[PDB]
């Protein structure tokens, strides 16, 4: 008989019918904007590629800060609201500091995302004063790393939740990456095939030209701790696409 | 969007509540401070008009906030009244803590500060109270300041906040002898911007309150004009301006 | 702008038309669904524009077995050819940006058939009401200058109360005592409209906030028939028959749908 | 005629009757399938795990509590991982001061407590996410759920998430057998449920479904994949 | 769902009044600030220019420590806050981690500062860009530019408030290494920059430079009126 | 309308809607009576089995509170949950400070006002649910009061809160409660819980008892089972 | 924070009307007429007096323990009327206070002092954003030493006042017109013309003769200062004393 | 959405959306973002030129539109199994969904108001789209399609998928027996459906409706079916509680082969998007 404007995606802490908060899938909403990363995790280590999308040339490309250390086994790739994920980051190395300083080892990937999470997930509750968020953040983060259980790759989006997943990408064309990794992805890759593969993905997503200052990518792997790949490597690892 | 919350900008930029605070000093009486080589005066519309009011002491918008520097105010009074109350204060602390006069600059600055934190966290009414400020330092001698409820602020060197506020200042522009011009000179020529500035009613004593700073002796010398003076004041410019005929 | 159901011109040569604007409650909207089902009223044309958001439904007002399978648009036009009454029906909110086109569409068919009157009912917020308002009755009226001179004797005969009338610029105090009805949907934008068409249009509103508006509903219709005694003049003590108003076979199960068995 | 009532929590619609509350309850829809019959000695909780990703380890939706009670989520991740720490919290706490396991049928209505202080104040939200908690102490197995609604239920078997009430319907067929069986039949039974949510046209594979079981000498084991093809395997078609 | 009350997420995410604020240095003077081998530069037009008015207080080019200097566009007052909280905390990292700060680590409180009031309903966001430049202890020139939102992407040459591409898409074809080799070269390059947004003149356009291990040293209308002599400088030496 | 969206608000009229709505609340769930006779007070509830699947004994609603204190209560069941343990803690404060067992008309008063302060302020809501305190001791006989979400607290001779209050007071007006005992009275409870339950709409119910008085030397107790299936037969044959 | 203040001017507490009257607060002072019951108060020169209905619509329910007299001292006691819940939250408000009275004072609390606080605490409610103004209104009654036999009455809206003999509830107006022409007309009211005085009011104000079950009283005499509520046996013996000529 | 801080005036919001408020820089930006939201046909390979509508183009017979995922992935597996279909073209649409310039190279397993038709007849149409259409585009997308002279030779047919939540009936939903189908149908359709028609209180309220409603209007004969499933995402049993419609007559011509339909659905269901994993 009648029809009614019915607006429950406004305010925080509000279910929908069906059941959803619609504020926090907002926020999920937000991470299609960012700049688009690729995850993929391999045996022989994982490596982490992201755009970068600079937008004038006056601008410096090694401000830009899309990829991470973490610690030296643990590498992160932002994409979103970068503004969200200098804090996560810092609450990441912090708590791996904290956790090498009480125990004398090196934090698992795993747990590392289940702190950082922990940050997240406290959306609303203004009544515990100091210093919330009062909103859920609005960035998507890859942990790539090595640890005791062999290299992986966990996949965290503002909603507290994580996946000990591989070959995720995260950012605005993540859906098309993902589509192309499932059929490209492959168990038994090669580290160099890995980064082969991702770049011809990220190629097919792009703006640009792809060069050494479009995107910058890293690996970890059991032989040397977090690494990046400088002008002359990326260079070096597309002179042949 | 819109005009509310004192803590939203709107989807142009401009924070509404500040510009509804800077509409009340719009209606206000009118207040301008003039600077001369050798003296400061602060001269100010006294829109108290009706009769059986008392106690003329000493003020009602010209407030003395130490031994050097005085203000003046203009909007909401209550408002005023504090933030003067919250300017003396200040003014004794950083006397307390160094030992010599706040400089004017810095009691500006403090004040301001506070103005702004009103337009910024909050949920609470931003001052909407417009002052100026006379005094003296040793760091540049003669200063005059003026402030508006965003926490805006800046040295002038002839000014005029409250009714009437644009005919003044562009008088004040046209009609300035900017830095070479005495003190009472400069005292004829705020006159001559009352005037400019009148209601229909012709203005006398009863409706000025002018006020003076000067440098003598080493003392500072804030003394609030009296009746003879200013109505010989008035006389004078009268004169002045008959012949200007 | 109208399109019937029997390919042909009802020719409403001179019928009154009432008519809904979507407002605070949808009180107007609710208490002609009331009239469209007391009256039995048929249906007869439907209104098609671009400027309702789309709504379908089987025949709301459906009183038999055999009518109950009869699509409803957001829009159809209701008539009574018998007694002079013609109703439109808007069911569904406005389309964002789109209240103009509308509003002269419509005036600009009503012109065209040439009805008499296009009695709006509508409904404003309960904050808008300042003391005033507060310590008097909650309706309200208002008349194009071709009321103004017609059926005149009729509502201040009836004890009506005139709209309040706010400054139309708060900004200055020298502007005219002026139109100003929120939450009146297009009941502004609609008078002032037809007082340039000139046309003759009456608008009877109640003051309202929404919730169970079946209340609310009531009062806006019996405030009608005082003026029009569409149905049979109260005659002071009916007291027992309360249900002189047909209601509408769609006004079941209206705050949700049912308990949840697991709660209680 | 309901729209301004189901916004907050602290509004009775006019009709004694919170909205929102009813709304945390649709969140327990949007899982997935999960199930928690008992026996005599044990108890288990069978749960699907959300094939809603491809090429990612599936979420992990049984949970270690304690070496006696475990749990199995259905709801909001973020209210799940929030609920379970505190549980972590009460039982820990229960073997600081006491030194006993804290039995279940009191950790449960420190939940009930926990989860209905929200549903009261303004300015919070019910915690949207519904819990199957398996456990063993003094009197045997227990199989409570647990509501938005900070309502428990103390249930012989019971299924919650998406078609849960296929699983349900089944269980109710079959209540009657399950005090008298060996911990593979009950097993075997659990899985039948899980499995009678499920579209015709998929199978439960060794990727998607994750027993954990606890019982009488059984500490609280979580079983993963590929170790759960020992339950699995036998399991008939349908 | 709406520009209103900042912590809300736009059903594509666009939580607005960030957004604002980031529109809100649209209507501050125009400042640039260019980067040199040697000398950092820092340009600010004066379009409100007052005639009586103390060209002191109203100077927009503050001065953050020995190293670190700063502009900034848009509401005045947020930008004193700012830089006075910018100030204390130069002075406390001296304190606790004795060295002069480096440009990279006031630039990133700064940011922080102004991501701080982006949550919390709360507080309104800071409505100004800040251009910080500055030598680091190392001996390297830097240039820094923050937002409301709280990014603070370092840059070669910059431009922020009104005509913002205007000037940077000017300075596009004009920053080279024949413009950064010698100072005074480097001085030319900012001054035409800020000639093409100008309003008709030197007229209080507030510029000040920093030399290594010296001082910020504003330029003012000397008895030469370096600001005019270059003015006429590029004006003789266009054609 | 408009005027019940919050308890700090007074209708037109004088009445605080959201309050009114949890007094409206409880006749969502099923009915509850406590008869109150020469040696205590017996509780009885229509407790919906909402599946076979829970077990004998989930969803209690005849909550102890002390040693001599029941409860019974109707409406939501975690609101009134929380309410059982609020009373719980009363009945430990007043022990601790004083010794003795809390006096009933005391705890009524004392938690009545708690449901009352929840109904003033714009913050919380209302509690949606009410509830009746029972107890024996040879000090003061046996005494049953009951709590509407509004706070009025009341003692009764007999009381019955639920979807179908006007029946079962109907019904338990035939009574002379006064003159009985227990061992009688759980008898006419059974009949009455039989008697005001309409099977239609709800099959498969579980009859719950509990007394508390001289025959149980006032100590609060669910009814021994033997006695339970006595009353269910005698409710059954006289149905 | 809190829901807001609800947007109107009779939405909310401290939203002021155009011509300045808080609207809540005269919802509140409608909300004492729910329940219907009315009470009467009136004073000799040695004895205060207050009656109140007693209806009970039912007969399951205990009718000792359904009252509205309470007993706030040994010296004070009060008759609410009103929403039966805020009327018992405030019978603990004084009783709190009077004892704390007498704590920190070291005599009994007058009933003006006691009254005057408690319209203090009352008042406050209509000034903040959530709180609530209680929907009841007391009606105390004491002797203290030697100021006299006192009958005071709050409200809602935090005001009280002296009484001679005053009147609370439905239908109080007319109450108020008959005992007016009672003050008016005789007034010593020993005791007899008194309480004659307050159940002779009640009922013609009301209906046809009470009985003793549906009359609640208690008295305060200055030779006898402890409040006494009266049991059913003497209560009816005034009623037969109205009847008995 | 009100009560940032204590003390603040909420305003509640009224269910009629009357609160709109009812200047260079704002009717410019006015019309650059009136202009970003529009549906434009897509002729592709020629990428434009249909000022004529679509279906004023070709003649039609037999109109099948889905909306949707649910609706698309059962369309595009038991109807588009048996023939061949051929692209006329699409729409493209953007608006508060569906960014980023939301036709691409059609992303094979993807689809966004994308229209298609039989090899051998060619006037059987089937507009597959899977986007939420705003209220501000679905009459333009309707006179794109349509126009304003519809040849009444043709019959329509459209699906779509609601939740169970929205049903309105007195027991609660989670008693429903969902998924289930219900009608709606134009005076003009005679057959009768193989669901039960929709009950009164119940209702329609998007493109689906906009698009019924035209039918309606013009005498067009129609049918609306709803799928009232408890989850809105892709599932089997809630595509496949659409099985009944492909037993009545309008759709009879169309279905030849099941189970390459079933795995179909299976292939396609395990190869969607990765929507984000929160549990909801």
């Amino acid at each position: 008989m009648f029809l009614t404007r019915s607006e429950y995606d406004r305010g925080v802490n509000t279910f929908s019918p069906e059941g959803r908060l619609f504020q926090v899938e907002y926020a999920i909403e937000a991470i299609k904007l960012g700049s688009t990363a690729i995850g993929i995790q391999t045996s022989e280590g994982v490596c982490l590629a992201v755009e970068k999308r600079i937008t004038s040339p006056l601008m410096e490309p090694s401000s830009i800060e899309k990829i991470v250390e973490i610690d030296a086994h643990i590498g992160c790739a932002m994409s979103g609201l970068i503004a969200d994920a200098k804090t996560l980051i810092d609450k990441a190395r912090v708590e791996t500091q904290n956790h090498w300083f009480t125990y004398n080892e090196t934090m698992t990937v795993e747990s590392v995302t289940q702190a950082v999470s922990n940050l997240a997930l406290q959306f609303g509750e203004e009544d515990a004063d100091p210093g919330a968020m009062s909103r859920p953040f609005g960035v998507a983060l890859l942990f790539g790393g090595v640890d005791e259980k062999g290299p992986q790759l966990f996949h965290m989006d503002p909603s507290g939740t994580f996946v000990q997943c591989d070959a995720r990408a995260i950012g605005s064309a993540s859906e098309g990456a993902q589509s192309s990794l499932q059929e490209v992805y492959h168990k038994s890759m090669t580290l160099k095939e890995a980064i082969k593969s991702s770049l011809i993905i990220l190629k097919q997503v792009m703006e640009e030209k792809l060069n050494a200052t479009n995107i910058e990518l890293a690996t970890v792997q059991p032989g040397q701790n977090f690494h990046m790949f400088t002008k002359e490597e990326l260079e070096e690892v597309i002179k042949d696409i | 969007r819109y005009d509310s919350r004192t803590t939203i900008f709107s989807p142009e930029g401009r924070l509404y509540q500040v510009e509804y605070a800077m509409e009340a000093i719009g209606h206000a009486g009118t207040c301008l401070g003039i600077l001369a080589n050798d003296g400061v005066l602060l001269a100010a519309e006294r829109r108290n008009i009706h009769k059986l009011l008392d106690e003329v002491f000493f003020s009602e918008k010209i407030y003395k906030l130490n031994e050097d520097m005085a203000c003046s105010v203009a909007g909401i009074t209550s408002d005023a009244n504090v933030l003067t109350n919250e300017l003396r204060l200040i003014a004794q602390r950083y006397l307390l803590q160094y030992q010599e006069p706040i400089p004017c600059e810095q009691l500006v600055t403090a004040l301001c500060d506070i103005k702004q934190a009103y337009t910024q966290f909050g949920g609470k009414r931003p001052f909407g109270v417009s002052l100026l400020y006379i005094g003296w330092d040793k760091h540049y001698g003669f200063q005059l300041y003026q402030s508006d409820p965003s926490g805006n602020y800046g040295g002038w060197k002839a000014t005029c906040i409250g009714n009437n506020s644009a005919a003044a200042v562009s008088m004040l522009k046209q009609d300035y002898k900017e830095g070479e011009m005495t003190l009472k000179s400069a005292l004829a020529l705020a006159i001559k911007v009352l005037n400019k500035t009148m209601d229909v009613s012709k203005l006398s004593a009863e409706k000025v309150e002018i006020a003076t700073l000067t440098r003598e002796n080493g003392k500072t010398v804030i003394r609030v004009l009296k009746q003879k003076e200013v109505e010989q004041l008035i006389k004078k410019h009268e004169e002045e301006e008959a012949k200007a005929e | 702008m109208f399109v019937p159901c029997g390919e042909s011109a009802p020719d409403l040569a001179g019928f009154t038309l009432l008519m809904p604007a979507v407002s605070v409650g949808n009180v107007g909207q609710l208490a002609m669904d009331l009239i469209i089902s007391t009256l039995n009223m048929s249906k007869i044309g439907y209104f098609y524009t671009d400027c309702l958001v789309p709504m379908v439904g089987n025949n709301p007002y459906a009183t038999t077995e055999g009518n109950s399978t009869e699509l409803s648009i957001n829009a159809e036009v209701y008539s009574l050819p018998s007694r002079k009454l013609v109703a439109l029906q808007l069911r569904s909110i406005f389309i964002k940006y789109k209240s103009k086109p509308f509003c002269e569409k419509l005036l600009s068919w009503v012109k065209s058939s040439g009805c008499a009157r296009v009695i709006v009912l509508s409904s404003s917020h309960s904050y808008q009401r300042n003391d005033l308002q507060l310590r008097s009755t909650p309706f309200r009226y208002l008349l194009t200058p071709s009321m103004q001179k017609s059926v005149q004797n009729k509502i201040k005969s009836l004890n009506w109360e005139e709209m309040e009338k706010s400054r139309c610029i708060p900004e200055i105090d020298d502007s005219e005592f002026c139109i100003r009805i929120p939450g009146g949907g297009i009941t502004k934008t609609l008078y002032d409209e037809s007082c340039s068409k000139e046309i003759q249009m009456a608008v009877l509103l109640k003051f309202v906030s929404e919730g169970d508006n079946i209340p609310d509903a009531l009062g806006l219709v019996e405030y009608l028939n005082e003026w029009l005694q569409i149905l049979k003049p109260l005659s002071d003590d009916p007291t027992v028959s309360a249900s002189r108003w047909k209601i509408p076979s769609s006004w079941r199960l209206l705050f949700g749908s049912g308990l949840p068995p697991a709660l209680f | 005629f309901r729209n301004q009532y189901d916004n907050d929590v602290t509004v009775w619609s006019p009709q004694g009757r919170i909205h929102q509350i009813e709304y945390a309850m649709e969140a327990v829809k949007q899982g997935s399938a999960t199930v928690g019959l008992k026996s005599k000695t044990h108890a288990v909780l069978v749960a699907l795990k959300r094939a809603q990703s491809e090429l990612a380890a599936h979420q992990k939706k049984i949970l270690h509590v304690d070496n006696h009670i475990g749990i199995s989520i259905a709801g909001l991740t973020a209210d799940a991982r929030l609920l379970c720490n505190f549980m972590r919290q009460e039982c820990l706490d229960s073997r600081f001061v006491f030194d006993r396991p804290l039995p279940v049928s009191r950790l449960v209505s420190l939940i009930g407590s926990k989860t209905q202080i929200p549903t009261q104040r303004y300015g919070r939200r019910p915690y949207g996410v519904g819990l199957l908690i398996a456990g063993y102490d003094d009197m045997g197995p227990h199989i409570f759920q647990t509501c938005p609604s900070a309502n428990y239920f103390d249930c012989r078997a019971m299924s919650i998430g998406a078609r849960s009430q296929s699983a349900r319907t089944y269980l109710e067929r079959h209540m009657s057998e399950f005090m008298e069986c060996n911990l593979n039949e009950l097993v075997k039974h659990g899985l039948r449920a899980l499995r009678e949510t499920l579209p015709a046209e998929q199978d439960l594979t060794t990727k998607n479904v994750s027993i954990g079981i606890v019982g009488k000498d059984l500490e609280f084991t979580i079983y993963d994949d590929d170790d759960v093809s020992p339950f699995l395997e036998g399991l008939e078609e349908r | 769902s709406y520009d209103r009350a900042i912590t809300v997420f736009s059903p594509d995410g666009h939580l607005f009044q960030v957004e604002y604020a980031q529109e809100a240095v649209k209507k501050g003077s125009t400042a640039v600030g260019v980067r040199g081998r040697d000398i950092v530069v820092l340009g600010v037009e004066k379009k409100s220019v007052a005639k009586l008015q103390d060209e002191r207080t109203v100077r927009k080019i503050c001065a953050l420590d020995d190293n670190v200097c700063m502009a900034f566009a848009g509401l005045t007052a947020d930008a004193r806050i700012v830089i006075n909280r910018a100030r204390v905390e130069c002075q406390s990292h001296r304190l606790t981690v004795e060295d002069p700060v480096t440009v990279e680590y006031i630039t990133r409180y700064i940011a922080s500062l102004k991501q701080r009031y982006t949550q919390s309903n709360g507080r309104r966001p800071f409505g100004i860009s800040a251009l910080i430049v500055g030598f680091d202890f190392d001996g390297t020139p830097r240039l820094y530019q923050t937002d409301p939102s709280g990014t603070y992407h370092a840059w070669k040459a910059n431009a922020i408030g009104r005509g913002a591409k205007s000037v940077r898409e000017f300075l596009e074809k004009n920053y080279t290494d024949e413009a950064i080799e010698t100072d005074d070269l480097t001085i030319k390059l900012v001054i035409k920059a800020l000639l093409e947004v100008v309003q008709s003149g030197g007229k209080n356009i507030e510029l000040a430079v920093m030399r290594r291990d010296q001082s910020l040293k504003i330029l003012n209308p000397e008895e030469i009126e370096k600001y005019v002599a270059e003015i006429e400088k590029e004006k003789e030496e266009n054609e | 309308t408009g005027y019940d969206l919050s308890a700090s608000t007074f209708s037109p009229d004088g009445r605080v809607f959201q309050v009114e709505y949890a007094m409206k609340a409880v006749e969502n769930s099923s009915t509850a009576i406590g008869i109150r006779c020469k040696d205590g007070v017996v509780f009885g509830v229509e407790k919906l089995v909402l599946s076979k699947l829970y077990e004998e004994g989930s969803n209690k609603r005849l909550f102890n509170v002390d040693r001599h204190v029941g409860m019974a209560v109707a409406g939501l069941l975690a609101d009134a949950r929380s309410l059982a343990d609020i009373a719980r803690e009363e009945a430990s404060n007043f022990r601790s400070n004083f010794g003795y067992n809390i006096p009933l008309k005391h705890l009524a008063d004392r938690v009545a006002m708690y449901v009352h302060a929840y109904t003033l302020y714009s913050a919380v809501r209302p509690f949606g649910c009410s509830f009746m305190l029972g107890s024996y001791s040879v000090n003061d006989g046996a005494q049953l009061y009951m709590i509407d979400p509004s706070g009025v607290s009341y003692g009764y001779w007999g009381c019955a809160i639920g979807k179908a209050r006007q029946a079962a007071k109907t019904e338990i007006e035939k009574l002379q409660m006064k003159e009985m005992t227990c061992r009688d009275i759980v008898k006419e409870v059974a009949k009455i819980i039989y008697i005001v339950h309409d099977e239609v709409k709800d099959k498969a119910f579980e009859l719950e008892l509990s007394w508390v008085g001289e025959l149980t030397n006032g100590r609060h107790e669910i009814v021994p089972k033997d006695i339970r299936e006595e009353a269910e037969k005698y409710a059954k044959e006289s149905l | 924070m809190s829901r807001g203040s609800s947007a109107g001017f009779d939405r909310h507490i401290t939203i002021f009307s155009p011509e300045g009257r808080l609207y809540q607060v005269e919802y509140a002072f409608k909300a004492i007429n729910q329940g219907g019951l009315t009470s009467v108060a009136v004073r000799g020169k040695d004895c205060a007096v207050i009656v109140t209905q007693k209806k009970v619509p039912d007969k399951l329910l205990d009718s000792s323990t359904v009252t509205h007299l309470f007993k706030i001292t040994e010296n004070i006691g009060c008759v609410m009327t009103g929403m039966t819940a805020d009327s018992r939250s405030q019978v603990q408000r004084a009783r709190y206070e009077a004892a704390n009275w007498k704590y920190k004072y070291g005599y009994e609390i007058p009933v003006d002092m006691l009254c005057k606080r408690i319209a203090d605490i009352s008042q406050v409610y209509t000034q903040n954003a959530e709180m609530r103004p209680l929907g009841c209104c007391m009606i105390l009654i004491g002797i203290d030493e030697e100021q006299g036999p006192q009958v005071y009455k709050c409200d809602p809206a935090g005001y009280y006042c002296g009484f001679k003999a005053t009147a609370a509830g439905v239908k109080q107006t007319e109450s108020t017109s008959f005992l007016e022409k009672k003050v008016k007309k005789k007034f010593d009211w020993t005791f007899e013309q008194t309480v004659e005085t307050a159940i002779t009011c009640l009922s013609t104000v009301l209906s046809i003769d009470f009985k003793p079950s549906e009359i609640e009283v208690g008295v305060v005499t200055v030779e006898n200062p402890k409040f006494r509520i009266l049991t059913e046996a003497e209560i009816d013996a005034h009623l037969v004393a109205l009847a008995e000529r | 959405m009100a009560a940032t801080f204590f003390g603040e005036v909420v305003k509640a919001p009224c269910r009629a959306g009357t609160e709109d408020e009812e200047t260079p820089e704002d009717r410019e930006v006015r019309l650059q973002l009136a202009r970003k939201r529009e549906v434009r046909l897509l002729r592709r390979q020629t990428k434009t030129s249909l000022e004529v509508s679509l279906l004023e183009k070709y003649p039609c017979s037999k109109f099948i539109i889905a909306i949707g995922n649910n609706a698309v992935a059962f369309l595009s597996s038991f109807v588009m199994n048996s023939g061949v279909w051929e692209e006329v073209g699409c729409a493209k649409l953007w608006n508060e969904w569906c960014r980023t310039t939301d036709t691409t190279h059609l992303s094979s397993t993807e689809a966004f108001c994308v229209f298609y038709h039989l090899k051998s007849n060619p006037s059987v149409f089937l507009c597959q789209c899977s986007c939420y259409v705003a209220e501000d585009q679905q009459y333009q997308w309707l006179e794109k399609v349509f126009g304003s002279c519809p040849r009444k030779n043709m019959q329509i047919t459209i699906l779509t998928c609601r939740h169970v939540t929205d049903y309105k009936t007195s027991e609660s939903t989670g008693s429903l027996p969902s998924p289930f189908l219900r009608a709606l149908k134009t005076q003009n359709f005679k057959d009768s459906a193989c669901c039960p028609l929709l009950e009164q209180p119940n209702i329609v309220h998007d493109l689906p409706a906009a698009v019924l409603s035209y039918c309606q209007v013009w005498k067009i004969p129609a049918i609306l079916y709803l799928c009232y499933t408890d989850v809105m995402k892709l599932d089997l049993i809630t595509v496949e509680a659409f099985k009944p419609i492909l037993s009545t007559r309008s759709l009879k011509g169309l279905v030849k082969n099941i189970p390459q339909s079933t795995e179909i659905l299976k292939k396609l269901m395990t190869t969607n998007e990765i929507q984000s994993n929160i549990y909801t």
